[PDB]
């Protein structure tokens, strides 16, 4: 539960924040190569389905 | 007069410092605390258990 | 030997796709798992060479937050996607693709001037989207060669005020890669319970494969410690 | 030992008598991993008296619990012994102070 | 999920999820310190005025 | 040795029923494939243990 | 240009602060093949360095280690973890014999070692045991091999050497010579360029393994690791 809400918390200001993603891919790439935090605040293209 | 201790053995005086993984080398984002406990073995062994 | 070591006897490769491979080896020395696929992962982020696009001018435009009539999406999207297009090119370490349409309906890589020396992976893939017979599209796209990623916010500077109207600044996705990740489990050989097994999972564009990827990462570190082997 | 004790360690491992408690205060004389013998100062002994204490140390003994009661000398020939000094740790024990 | 998409997606998603979570629980490097029971400024007053 | 390949043959899909006590409600005794580990002490899944 | 084109980094510098601790410099680095390869060399490091440890000992008179020989300070078991720490660099050989012959009242250190011409004592002083008494003598022989990690008594029984004698005692190997390992990147001002980095490998160890040689070794083992992603279909 620590981790998940680790994870999908926000900070106003933050490494990467504003940056417009291709996808999660991308989210993941920049996390990993520490280009972007787990709580940047970014535009993300999402396809979800119902 | 903890952390005056600390600040003698120049130590951090917040008792955390930064630890990185050693399976990636990767900085924790957090510092952590890391000192010293006295730990115990309470003669419930796991090869009396079994 | 004390010198002796565990190579892979089992090596498997499911692939998921012409993009997506699963590659699993075993067995390992007791923390090499970790090692080979942390070291695999990050030459592969971050060092692995590339072609992709970096900068956009189109006619239209003067700043990205700037508004074009008839296109669907915004130029904040036509950037996204070219974000996307994977692109090869041979011998040459910088071009510029220029790409004009009018006409309702998408508009994809297969319309972008062919040039000799540039290859594109998916032709299929969708640029943007028209929406009206009297709406036409002209841009011009810098493709360049680099390594790794090269966010857009690293290069905005004042020095680079050169910039004309419209430039518009590109993230740089040079790595073939799109994913790696690692996971390590056990492994055992004759009841020697501590090994390693090291699975891969790699996502690429289509400009090499994921085989590809993983032989050119690993001969990097390799030739990196050409230095330091003291062996054949 | 414990980094952080109460100072109630000394207390407890001298109290419970798993280790061995010089009766007299003197020099050592003699020490190896099974007896320590120790020279009573002039002072400290009674008339008509050897002015020697020899300490017998429990070695690898069985404790109800099944656990190792072990005495080990923590002093060095030649060196001076007072009245109370812990001369052999016990079980748990480091250098008279308990240690768990 | 559950409800949506049936028992094995949840069986997946329920492990996927607990991977995830131990992971980046482990990266944040989540620690608790002395420094991180802070004490209000205003209780010293607060039990003047009791 | 060939002992233990047999053992391994024969626990491939055999599943065993883990019990804690007090067993309060049903879930008390739920079932797992084993998978054979080094070492004395049973390995338990984190999500079960509620 | 050549981006392609990686600079290779090779061993510049080497410090030596003690017996025990080293500083090997790797130079030039581009950026991000630091950590990558600082982070490898210290796991190989850490894990795989080959080093000579003890094994066994026989001690006349003594049948296990839960026993006191008679004028030695400390117990059989106690000498057996302080032999646990001895630091021998052997020349030529996978096994080797060293005997230990000794008398009189005074400590009992390394230096006492009967020594072949192809055996080194990194340490002398270090204490064995205590004797106290004049007529107490100490004849010990102990057997130090060479191997690689950590391979308690426990599951050295395995190799199944058949009738060992009452009077022999096995000590846990810990065969590994490093200590710790540490790695620090830095900004390595180069060539006329800027974005080349530097790699500190700070070592300690037991003064068994020369800090070059060691590096060599995390080298090779992860290039011929790395030959397995090379070569695969």
């Amino acid at each position: 539960v620590l981790g998940l809400y680790y994870m999908t918390r926000d900070c106003v200001n933050a490494k990467g924040e504003g940056m417009v993603l291709t996808g999660p891919k991308e989210a993941e790439r920049l996390y990993r190569s520490g280009l972007a935090s787990l709580h940047a605040r970014v535009k993300v293209r999402i396809t979800e389905y119902e | 007069e903890i952390k005056e201790l600390l600040k003698l053995g120049d130590l951090p005086t917040s008792g955390q410092i930064r630890l990185y993984d050693g399976r990636t080398g990767e900085q924790f984002e957090r510092p952590v605390t890391v000192g010293y406990m006295y730990m115990l073995k309470l003669n419930h062994l796991v090869d009396d258990k079994m | 030997s004390v010198t002796e070591f565990l190579k892979p006897r089992l090596v498997d490769i499911e692939q998921v796709s012409s993009t997506h491979a699963k590659v699993t080896l075993e067995p390992l020395e007791r923390g090499f798992g970790h090692t080979l696929g942390n070291a695999l992962r990050r030459i592969l982020l971050s060092s692995m060479p590339g072609c992709a696009v970096t900068e956009v001018e189109i006619d239209g435009v003067l700043h990205e937050y700037s508004t074009k009539e008839g296109v669907q999406e915004d130029i904040l999207e036509i950037l996204l996607n070219l974000k996307g297009l994977a692109v090869r090119v041979q011998g040459k370490d910088e071009v510029i693709l220029t790409l004009n349409k009018s006409g309702i309906g998408p508009v994809t890589a297969a319309d972008i001037t062919h040039d000799g020396d540039v290859e594109i992976v998916k032709p299929q893939h969708v640029i943007c989207h028209l929406t009206d017979e009297n709406a036409s599209i002209s841009m011009r796209i810098k493709v360049q060669r680099g390594r790794g990623y090269v966010p857009a916010s690293t290069r905005i500077h004042s020095e680079e005020d050169e910039r004309p109207i419209g430039r518009l600044l590109v993230d740089a996705c040079y790595s073939p890669v799109e994913r790696i990740a690692y996971n390590v489990e056990a492994a055992r050989v004759e009841q020697r319970t501590d090994l390693d097994k090291l699975v891969i999972e790699m996502e690429t564009n289509g400009t090499i494969d994921p085989e590809e990827a993983i032989r050119r990462a690993a001969t990097i570190l390799a030739e990196q410690l050409e230095a330091f082997v003291d062996l054949r | 030992k414990p980094l952080v004790g109460t100072g109630m360690e000394r207390a407890v491992a001298v109290d419970s008598g798993v280790t061995a408690v010089a009766k007299r205060g003197g020099v050592v004389q003699y020490v190896d991993a099974s007896r320590i013998v120790i020279k009573v100062n002039e002072d400290e002994m009674y008339p008509g008296e050897a002015g020697i204490d020899i300490y017998n140390l429990t070695k690898y003994t069985r404790s109800n619990q099944n656990t190792c009661i072990n005495q080990m000398p923590c002093v060095s020939l030649g060196e001076p012994v007072e009245r109370g000094d812990v001369l052999a740790d016990g079980p748990s024990t480091d250098l008279g102070e308990l240690a768990l | 999920c559950y409800r949506i998409l049936g028992l094995k997606p949840t069986v997946i998603f329920a492990d996927q999820i607990m991977y995830t979570g131990f992971a980046y629980a482990a990266r944040s490097g989540a620690s608790v310190g002395i420094d991180d029971m802070v004490i209000p400024e205003k209780k010293h007053e607060i039990i003047s005025e009791a | 040795a060939v002992v233990w390949d047999i053992l391994d043959e024969v626990i491939r899909e055999h599943p065993v029923l883990l019990n804690r006590a007090p067993t309060l409600h049903r879930l008390g005794i739920q079932a797992f494939e084993p998978v054979l580990i080094e070492g004395k002490a049973i390995q338990l899944h984190p999500l079960v243990c509620a």
